[PDB]
């Protein structure tokens, strides 16, 4: 079970081993558009934050869930931000999140004073005042109720049907090394340029044994100028030099 | 020469839960259908005009979507007035303007 | 509050010669587009015919014509219909319909009808 | 409610050659549609599921395609028990789960 | 591989009742979105009914509904559908049908049939 | 297979004014349409083919307009040769090739 | 000027046997698609087959076929076609017809018909 648009899921994902190739083809998916990145390099990279938010739309309304747009779920339902990095997947759950007669616990919200920001969430039930007049908590002309029900019935036009959104979200703030692509961590080698990755950090050079006490809780050494020079081996945990 | 269609002939419900109605063209019309309630012995009342639009002097029960050639009305509880015939009607293709057929809700 | 009151309908013979009056008095007539739908005996909904707020393009509904005219007068606020050589497939209720609206361009919608006379036709 | 129709009625034809069926809807689906196999005096058999995808079992003469409203199947060629009747289903549009017509494909 | 037997057709008169039962073994029962499927003499296909793999929504063609009523058996393997007042109307070859597959999205594909029965009403 | 339709049956007009005459298909075909001419107690003339083209010895009064599922005629001035039988027709679906169903002009 | 003369329409009992032929003069014959175009009396126009520049793909109608033959003949500038067992819904009116170009990528248009033969099917 999904749950509504206008009050969206939120999963965030911990440390892992991710597989998006099984996800890019699966051939089950009516729209995987990726928009921070390609997605053949989804396999190979350490995203220190994943966020999905997961929820259900109707089937003409996918095209607003992308960086700038308009509509009544692009504006207050559910906002996504221009400089965006992860993926949106979308599949039609007819079979699953319809039924006869009507399924009426997909509410949306059709009235806002103002649009949303990205990732605002506004669970809030106060009666919207469309004209001057207040009503103080009451019904009438020009009071409205904000939330309205999608009316899903297995009888509609494609485009009137439960299509069920899932928006992966990747960021890269500070962490150390967290999710990413099924690697092998092949065996490392000393006192040899080399083209190395650590977690997420790439780069080229000597590594050589370190003897700067790295506090437990420093993922790495940073020099004057911004220049990786020191690095912690995640399996070993032991602090090594990068000479160039 | 529109054929509108009511897709259900007949609705039995309890007095208190939703109603779904559904209007099919058999052409694109865009956003010109109303939406009529012959009740049993008097004449009939507009709802609804221009999909999802109310008319003056109707209650908030009834609402309207829909476009291009599916058209949904939604009554969200039953109140024992509303049991009654629905029409739905085009107004952008004449002449003539075609109506539907009409969607007996009843009790049960 | 609008009223559409009208009178006229009957019994008549098929070949016979009916003419339909209607009076309006809550709103303000003309400017309105008035129209005339009629209903056969357990079915739906028809159209027949609608003017303008003056004479032009009575607009009939192509089963019909030739043999009804629509009309009206403004200073008596009324609106007529008048058929000829009744069909015996012409029996149905009658319903004088408003417009719901005041300019042309939002005009085609059938608001605040009123209540309709029957029509029967026999021998 | 949708009316599926399948273009051609019969085909005369020799073994050896290929084979083009045609399925037309009435309303746009999009790649929900399957062709089976009514062989005489056999049960049907699924032979491509999904459009393009073809099930288990089944060789790789036939091919599909297809993603709105006209549907294509394909035979590359003629085994002698490939003269058989073939129709087209959609199923994201139920109740009910409509058919098509029937190709009787024959000999010639 | 996958059998799918079925039985109870036969011969009965306009307003009869009849049960089919259907017994299947190949894959396992359960999960799979059982159905039934008529074909009338001479016509092509159509549909009939079809539940869950549970009892719930059992979904018939509204050309039917009240005369007809399909169930299951999980304990037995079994599957069976029932008809009161025949129409005179509903003589065909019925199918069971599997569904394809064993997850809800990608169900609604005839997938695995078995052979027919065949009902005749008439006196 | 597809049926051609001809929206209006019979037009009722007056020498000199205008005429449009409207075909509507049942599937989407492009720009191959072709309008004939059947005069009463004659044979049959292209007027125009390829839907806006116009046949070599066709005076320039008579123009075509339309693509995908609508497609119109448009007489400018009947001259009195004008009151005849309009058929349209397709040329991309083939076998068979469907006609129209007529509208024939007449003078009032 | 284009003519195409045609003879061979008549009357014949329902199962009997007709050939109609078909000569034209005034473009070059060959190269051209030639056709058939029946018309019922009191119908629209239908159609019937067309062959090639050759003998290939008679392309009849499939509610006509193993009943009719279309053939054609470039030496004496004449095109044939011949029905057997004429299912007493063959009575109209039978028309050649050019192809209006000269190359096979904008055929099917039925340019420079000619005036038809009449054939009624009766006893
Ligand atoms: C990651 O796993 C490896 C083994 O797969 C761990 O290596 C072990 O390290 C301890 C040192 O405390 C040795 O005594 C074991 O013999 C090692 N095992 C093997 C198989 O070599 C390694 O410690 C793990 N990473 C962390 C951070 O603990
Ligand atoms: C926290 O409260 C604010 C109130 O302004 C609300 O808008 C916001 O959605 C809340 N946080 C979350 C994560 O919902």
């Amino acid at each position: 079970r999904f749950a509504s648009v206008y009050a969206w899921n939120r999963k965030r994902i911990s440390n892992c081993v991710a597989d998006y190739s099984v996800l890019y083809n699966s051939a089950s998916f009516s729209t995987f558009k990726c928009y921070g990145v390609s997605p053949t390099k989804l396999n190979d990279l350490c995203f220190t934050n994943v966020y999905a938010d997961s929820f259900v739309i109707r089937g003409d309304e996918v095209r607003q869930i992308a960086p700038g747009q308009t509509g009544k779920i692009a504006d207050y339902n559910y906002k996504l931000p221009d400089d965006f990095t992860g993926c949106v997947i979308a599949w039609n759950s007819n079979n699953l999140d319809s039924k006869v007669g009507g399924n009426y616990n997909y509410r949306y919200r059709l009235f806002r004073k103002s649009n949303l920001k990205p990732f605002e969430r506004d669970i809030s039930t106060e009666i919207y005042q469309a004209g001057s007049k207040p009503c103080n908590g009451v019904e009438g002309f020009n009071c409205y109720f904000p939330l309205q029900s999608y009316g899903f019935q297995p009888t509609n036009g494609v485009g009137y049907q439960p299509y069920r959104v899932v928006v992966l979200s990747f960021e890269l703030l500070h962490a150390p090394a967290t999710v990413c692509g099924p690697k092998k961590s092949t065996n490392l080698v000393k006192n040899k340029c080399v083209n190395f990755n650590f977690n997420g950090l790439t780069g080229t050079g000597v590594l050589t044994e370190s003897n700067k006490k790295f506090l437990p809780f420093q993922q790495f050494g940073r020099d004057i100028a911004d220049t990786t020079d020191a690095v912690r081996d995640p399996q070993t945990l032991e602090i090594l030099d990068i000479t160039p | 020469d529109i054929v509108m269609t009511q897709t259900p002939s007949s609705l039995s419900l309890s007095p208190g839960d939703r109603a779904t109605l559904s209007c099919r063209a058999s052409e694109n019309i865009i956003n010109y259908l109303a939406w009529y309630q012959q009740r049993p012995g008097q004449s009939p009342r507009l709802l609804i005009y221009d999909a999802s639009n109310r008319a003056t002097g109707i209650p908030a029960r009834f609402s309207g979507s829909g476009s291009g050639t599916d058209f949904t009305l939604t009554i969200s509880s039953l109140e024992p007035e509303d049991f009654a015939v629905y029409y739905c009607q085009q107004r952008i293709i004449w002449p003539p303007y075609t109506f539907g057929q009409g969607t007996k809700v009843d009790i049960k | 509050e609008v009223q559409l009151v009208e009178s006229g309908g009957g019994l008549v013979q098929p070949g016979g010669t009916l003419r339909l009056s209607c009076v309006a008095s809550g709103f303000s007539f003309s400017n309105y587009w008035m129209s005339w739908v009629r209903q056969a005996p357990g079915k739906g909904l028809e159209w027949v015919a609608n003017i303008k707020q003056d004479g032009s393009e009575t607009h009939y509904v192509d089963s019909v014509k030739g043999r009804f005219t629509i009309s009206r007068d403004n200073a008596k606020n009324s609106l007529y219909l008048q058929m000829n050589s009744l069909r015996a497939d012409d029996t149905a209720v009658y319903f004088c319909v408003k417009d719901r609206t005041d300019w042309e361009l939002i005009r085609g919608y059938f608001g605040h009808w009123g209540q309709g006379t029957q029509i029967t036709v026999s021998s």
